[PDB]
């Protein structure tokens, strides 16, 4: 074979090789977080009961009296296990503190872009169905907050472009899995629905200038 | 096609309830996609069809390129989800000249070209559901001197989600209308 | 996702443990070193991790490390995990007050943090399987504490208990009358069922049907883990009837205030008795219901059944399941209640009972475990609130109690609640 | 030759050797039952 | 072969059984 | 034209009506059969996720 | 164009769909693998009733396969025919109801009911023009008895004018299987009145008392009664799938059989039973199939019929057959014992012929039947439910999930009144 841009590939007949490959849309290798390190020496005030209607988290201390600026940006660095307990208590950790975080999520927001894009940063289908499940559960829960993303779309919208055209091509078959929302294209766009509607004019200028192929919704 | 058939109060082609909706249907699909979803306004399954070009991907009412199905039916009604996308459609009527002359409506047009064979006519939509109706017999009366006789094809293009593509033969208001139809 | 976690408490609870978890061990093949030469039968006993090491769900809590040591320097010392067994330093002593306000108040926050730890695993865990004893200190002490705390701080799951009742002739400590009384007045409101075993009735079992002299307390925790390993067969083995951890106390206990059935083993034939006698379903379910053959030292002639719970195993036909309990039904020397008419209920498994080497009983390939409560179970603590009025008219051990932290209206409150339940108890049968 | 025997059983079965008889009797004509229809079907085998 | 039935609303196609026997091989 | 290979696995018949189970009663018993309970492959219904 | 949607809640249900799709597999020719590798072409014609069409040739079993618990799905993916089942179409829970009306009904039955109505509507509206619905489950558990009645509660309100007949499991005259089924049987058969048209009710003493007498087989399993009852779950649905001269669908079934809404209670029985060492000593005729359906011996419900009397009477068949003949024995069977009908209606009686019978067969029958000894098993229901109710008995595991006391009174008056109201027909 040829390797390239050389004279052996000057033959009339010849077969040269593509270049090796690119680690995109490969899931790269996961990295031990500290969510497992505080949670096995009992910082956490969580306990889980196994509930027949489904689990749910348990909160032995008042939740609307907790620190969010020691527990929240260490929650969402969790969301980077995909063990099986570890995923879960996060992801419910998120979701039960975005829904009683009145006037507490303003400050903390630059402090969870990182944990945030490191957990997108790993190419794993169901994390990134979660982190993307999160982050629409993360602009509509309080006021202020979409508009305080705004100059954070530049960091955390480049693995927002990869899956967007991932879909089903299932022609006349209805999709069975609608109830499990894993068809991550779907979600992207509606994730960008809700960045453009909670943000103020300077959306669209922001998701135009990482995503190129986003369309002006609103 | 539909040479035999009745031509009732109401012809239904497309339907996106029962088994295989596009039988009769062409599937082209370059960058896009076709799917069935249940819907979240209407609690029933809606044809959903997108990408990120909107004219490689679409749906063609007859699958045989040469094949063409006779309407005679004047109206034509579909209903259509606004996702506030680029969405066209386009038909192709017959006339009592023997000429194919075409329709086109296109999301992202506000002006109106007329031209023996094509004539385009800007298009604008609701937040959500409509009923977008259209006379074919209005359409080649003001642009074009003929009227009309059967249609030929019609042309469903992407960024839409279809439900109920029907003709009609008169205006059919919210009452008389069966409730399968709305 | 079936698990269930296992809670040993005392000499009692622990010494059962080595015995049951050998079973454990042996019917999924579990090396003692904890690994196997899709398999999903062992999940609701133990847990993998990378290494392929299987870890049990169980706690094994004793308030001296006497008999915890034998188990840390025996055989199984690397299936368990070290701090997955918990120690004390000295033991209550037969003393319910010690091991239930002193020195039993230090220990549940080393013993709540290992159930936190262990329930995080398990995804659809069912419930708690608890194994302790009334007549000491540890086993009823602490083991009320761990009750009373899950039952205020872990829902409305399941709670069944193995229950070592005293022996009605025979016993080994004199104080116990005082423990048994507060323990069941304890858990009798804060619980949902509770089995009960005595020593001298599984004695006589091993005595008469198997063909030994002198059995030793290994010889009596086999057939607990035999009866153990038929009530949660069905989680780990396939079957026609399957049974979950749910409906025993969905079954069994009709009243808030009776939750104590008996237990019986049918098929403890030795390996003599086991060429010689016919190999059929009726004749091994028509000896549950033999006074004889019983786990606890007690008539049902005098008594009456509410509700039954009969397991089988093996070759089990139906037919002769039907033809069996018809025949069981036809008997007018069993006579139920009137407000349950149907009694009964069935759970069949695929698998027969594994045999253990070193065991008495015999390769058998049927088994029955029939559980029910009966209000003749009345006159045992009748004959042990006999034993508390003896003992309390001359205030024989009581400065034993307030000297650690128990008041003087503990013994009212209890002996009272007893009555009440002897009085709900005569009132049910009627 | 198999049902030959199978006519030959007791009219009133309660013992153990004669359900396992006719357990096995049964086993070999329906073994024989399947390998004669499945080649009937046809006629190239 | 299958045969079109086109009326209104629903669009179905129908076989024709054929008389030929055919055989297998096993 | 046509193959359908053999299967020796019987498929359900009602007029001589043998019932296609694995064993569990007698003569047919084979006490080293395998009657353990396997894995799955799908997921239960975790209602948490699935709307978030 | 008549597609049957079917329904399966417990265990109990899950084994006789397991039962059940392995005749129609069967008769349809279905491969575990999933592919036609029949030998006939009537086969296919109208294969949509009961298989939806994949990409690849796959025709997978188009119906919902609905649990709470892990238990007993393992068994039915481990089965022969499990590989055709769709993955979406399991739906379940962790820890299940265990023999509870109030879990499965209110509390963990009404929280998932969500996910199961979800997915009948996907499905359901995937058929061209749907027929109806059908539903096997058990009243003695608590899966099935809560939560597929919760199902027969909300989907009769979803679509309001379809065909919804059900497959239930009543209990065995003498042995149990659960000591609460008084209270569960009665709590789903107080709902079950108001949203079905058709009870097909099947108990397991029956099929044992068939097996044995009728069939001489010694050691059978509950496979071998689920095979009996997905014989007439299979001759119920026959004239959908085959032409004939003579067809009725579940429509047909529901007009001819039920003069008022409220006597929708049925009991089935199945034609030729003749054991292995009675083959070569009978022969397949007319008389002989039409004097098993009126016999006791025969039938998959524990009451006797000459304590009641028949008022409505379906019976189809199958094969190429003569028709003089059946005509004939169907008129002798009513003429001569003219104490066990009705004398308000002269012609009790249904016909249905069908062309094709099921595999290894050539003359079969399939009875679907109203009539008044089916009373017997409700009146002792209720005198249980007396027994029981005015004791108390296990009234608090049924209170603790948010119900009340008056519902029982309310369901023990209108069952009482059921009761009261068949019994003016004898
Ligand atoms: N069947 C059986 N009974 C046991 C076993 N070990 C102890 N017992 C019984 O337990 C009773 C005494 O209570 P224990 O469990 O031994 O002691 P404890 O409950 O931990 O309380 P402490 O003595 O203070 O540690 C005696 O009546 C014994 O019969 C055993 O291995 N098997
Ligand atoms: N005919 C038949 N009945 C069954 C089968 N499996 C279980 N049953 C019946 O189901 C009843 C018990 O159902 P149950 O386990 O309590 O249902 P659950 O609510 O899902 O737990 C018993 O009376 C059995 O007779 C089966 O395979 N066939
Ligand atoms: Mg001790």
């Amino acid at each position: 074979v040829s390797e390239g841009f050389t004279v052996k590939a000057m033959m009339k007949n010849s077969v040269v090789r593509g270049p090796p490959s690119a680690g995109a849309f490969k899931e790269r290798p996961t990295k031990p977080t500290a969510f497992r390190k505080f949670y096995e020496r009992g910082d956490f005030p969580i306990a889980l009961e196994h509930d027949s209607k489904g689990n749910k988290i348990a909160w032995k201390v008042e939740i609307e009296k907790l620190d969010y600026h020691h527990y929240l940006p260490l929650f969402f660095d969790g969301l980077c296990e995909m063990t099986f307990p570890y995923e879960f208590f996060a992801r419910q950790g998120i979701h039960d503190m975005l829904e009683h975080g009145g006037n507490k999520i303003l400050p903390v927001i630059p402090q969870l872009i990182i944990p945030i894009k490191n957990a997108l940063n790993l190419r794993n289908r169901q994390v990134i169905c979660v982190t993307l499940k999160v982050l629409q559960h993360l602009v509509v829960s309080a006021e202020m907050v979409g508009e305080a993303l705004v100059p954070y779309y530049r960091q955390i919208l480049p693995i927002l472009n990869i899956f967007k055209n991932k879909n089903v091509n299932s022609g006349d078959g209805i999709d069975y899995s609608q109830q499990k929302r894993e068809n991550i294209g779907d979600l992207i766009q509606e994730t960008l629905e809700a960045f453009e509607r909670y943000g103020g004019e300077d959306a669209f200028i922001n998701i135009k200038y990482m995503v190129p192929t986003y369309e002006s919704c609103l | 096609m539909f040479k035999n058939t009745f031509q009732s109060g109401f012809l239904s082609i497309l339907y996106s309830i029962g088994s295989k909706p596009l039988q009769i249907w062409d599937k082209k699909v370059r960058n896009g996609h076709i799917k069935r979803i249940t819907d979240n306004d209407i609690q029933s399954l809606v044809l959903e069809i997108e990408g990120t070009n909107v004219s490689t991907t679409y749906i063609t009412c007859p699958a045989d390129p040469k094949k063409t199905l006779g309407i005679k039916l004047p109206f034509l009604v579909m209903i259509i989800k606004n996702l506030k996308k680029y969405f066209t459609f386009e038909v192709q009527v017959l006339d009592d000249k023997n000429v194919r002359r075409r329709f086109r409506a296109s999301n992202y047009q506000s002006t109106t070209r007329v031209k023996p064979f094509i004539c385009t006519m800007p298009m604008r939509l609701d937040d959500g559901w409509n009923q977008i109706q259209f006379n074919l017999s209005d359409f080649t009366r003001r642009a074009y001197g003929t009227n009309y006789i059967e249609t030929l094809r019609v042309q469903i293009h992407a960024n839409c989600r279809i439900r109920r593509v029907y003709f009609s033969d008169r205006l059919y208001s919210e009452d008389e209308l069966p409730a399968e139809f709305k | 996702m079936r698990e269930c976690i296992s809670i040993h408490v005392g000499q009692a609870g622990v010494q059962i443990g080595n015995a049951c978890w050998e079973l454990y061990c042996l019917e999924h093949g579990i090396q003692p070193d904890g690994q196997m030469p899709g398999d999903d039968s062992f999940n609701t006993f133990f847990s993998e991790t990378g290494a392929g090491k299987h870890v049990p769900r169980a706690v094994f809590v004793d308030l001296e490390p006497t008999v915890v040591d034998e188990v840390r320097t025996g055989t199984y010392r690397q299936l368990f995990h070290p701090e997955q067994l918990i120690t004390g330093k000295e033991d209550a002593a037969n003393n319910y007050a010690r091991g239930h306000y002193t020195i039993g108040k230090e220990i549940v926050d080393l013993v709540l943090d290992r159930i936190r730890k262990l329930a995080d695993l398990c995804t659809g865990l069912q419930g708690f399987l608890i194994f302790h004893s009334f007549g000491g200190g540890t086993g009823s002490g602490f083991a009320s504490l761990l009750m009373e705390r899950l039952s205020v701080d872990y829902g409305k799951k399941s709670k069944l208990e193995f229950a070592i009742y005293p022996a009605p002739q025979v016993s080994t400590a004199v104080v116990e009358p005082y423990n048994s009384i507060l323990t069941t007045h304890t858990t009798l409101e804060h619980s949902d069922c509770a089995f009960m075993v005595d020593n001298e009735a599984i004695y006589d079992i091993c005595r008469r049907n198997l063909d030994i002299e002198r059995p030793t307390y290994t010889n009596l925790n086999r057939l607990i883990g035999q009866i153990v390993s038929s009530i949660t067969a069905s989680l780990r083995f396939d079957g026609a009837l399957n049974v979950d951890l749910t409906e025993f106390q969905t079954n069994l206990v009709p009243y808030p205030r009776i939750h104590f059935p008996l237990a019986t083993y049918a098929p403890v034939i030795s390996a003599e008795k086991a060429y010689h006698e016919q190999l059929s379903v009726a004749e091994i379910t028509n000896a549950c219901f033999e006074p004889a053959n019983q786990m606890v030292k007690c008539d049902p002639r005098h008594g009456k059944y509410m509700a039954c719970c009969m397991l089988y195993r093996g070759d089990v036909v139906p037919k002769d399941v039907n033809a069996a309990i018809a025949t069981i039904k036809t008997k007018r020397t069993i006579q139920f209640v009137d407000w349950c008419p149907t009694g009964f209920k069935v759970g069949i498994n695929y698998q027969p009972p594994t045999v253990v080497p070193g065991g008495d009983l015999a390769k058998v390939q049927r088994a029955v475990c029939m559980l029910s409560n009966t209000t003749a179970i009345a006159e045992a603590w009748a004959r042990l609130d006999h034993k508390l009025d003896l003992m309390y008219a001359k205030r024989a051990f009581v400065h034993w109690y307030v000297g650690e932290g128990m008041e003087e209206g503990e013994f009212s409150e209890a002996r009272e609640d007893l009555a009440a339940l002897e009085k709900d108890y005569e009132e049910v049968g009627v | 030759e198999v049902h030959k025997e199978f006519q030959s059983l007791s009219v009133f079965i309660d013992s153990i050797p004669k359900k396992i008889r006719k357990q096995k009797l049964e086993e070999e004509m329906k073994q024989l039952e399947h390998d004669i229809g499945v080649l009937e079907k046809h006629k190239v085998i | 072969e299958t045969i079109q039935l086109i009326t209104r609303d629903m669009v179905r196609e129908l076989i024709i059984p054929t008389k030929d026997p055919s055989g297998q091989s096993l | 034209l046509r193959f359908n290979f053999y299967t020796s696995q019987y498929s359900n018949s009602l007029n001589p009506f043998y019932t296609l189970q694995k064993p569990t009663c007698g003569y047919l018993y084979r006490r080293d059969t395998d009657h353990t309970r396997k894995r799955f492959d799908v997921p239960p219904a975790n209602l948490v996720l699935w709307r978030s | 164009m008549r597609e049957i949607v079917h329904l399966q809640a417990g265990q109990c249900g899950n084994q006789i769909g397991a039962k059940f799709w392995e005749v129609i597999s069967d008769e349809h020719g279905i491969d575990p693998t999933g592919t036609y590798h029949g030998d006939s072409d009537l086969q296919l014609e109208r294969i949509n009733v009961y298989y939806n069409e994949a990409t690849g040739g796959k025709y997978v079993p188009r119906a919902v396969l609905v649990d709470l618990e892990p238990g007993t799905m393992d068994s039915v993916r481990s089965g022969p025919f499990g590989q055709i089942f769709r993955p979406d179409n399991f739906v379940f829970g962790q820890s299940g109801a265990g023999n509870n009306w109030a879990k499965g009904h209110y509390t963990e039955g009404a929280e998932l009911v969500d996910s199961v109505l979800d997915v009948v509507r996907k499905e359901a509206e995937s058929c061209d023009c749907l027929q109806g619905f059908q539903l096997t489950h058990s009243l003695g558990g608590g899966t099935g008895s809560g939560m597929g009645t919760l199902l027969i509660s909300k989907i009769r309100e979803e679509y309001p004018d379809r065909i919804m007949n059900t497959f239930s499991v009543v209990p065995s005259p003498k042995v149990s299987d659960t000591v609460v089924e008084p209270y569960n049987a009665t709590l789903s058969v107080h709902q079950l009145v108001e949203n079905t048209d058709e009870t097909y009710c099947i108990d397991n003493e029956a099929l044992y008392d068939i097996c044995f007498r009728t069939l001489k087989l010694t050691t059978p399993t509950y496979g071998d009664l689920n095979h009996l009852v997905s014989a007439t779950m299979s001759g119920v649905t026959t004239c959908l799938r085959f032409p004939g001269q003579l067809n009725a669908d579940l429509r047909k079934l529901a007009v001819n059989m039920v003069p008022f809404p409220r006597l929708h209670f049925f009991m089935p029985g199945f034609a030729p039973l003749t054991s292995r060492g009675s083959q070569q000593y009978r022969a397949l005729t007319v008389p002989e199939l039409t004097q098993q359906m009126f016999d006791a011996k025969n039938m998959m419900a524990a009451c006797d019929p000459r304590h009641g009397r028949y008022l409505t009477v379906a019976a189809v068949f199958r094969g190429r057959m003569s028709m003089k003949e059946v005509d004939e024995q169907m008129l002798n069977v009513q003429n001569k014992n003219s104490s066990y009908f009705v004398e308000w209606i002269p012609n009790n009686v249904k016909t249905a012929v069908c062309d094709i019978p099921p595999r290894g067969l050539k003359m079969s029958a399939t009875f679907i039947g109203n009539s008044t000894a089916i009373q017997e098993l409700f009146k002792r229901i209720s005198e249980q439910f007396t027994a029981m109710f005015r004791r108390k008995a296990f009234l608090h595991w049924y209170t603790g999930e948010g119900m009340d006391e008056m519902e029982f009174t309310e369901a023990e008056s209108n069952m009482n009144d059921l009761v009261s109201e068949y019994q003016q027909y004898q």
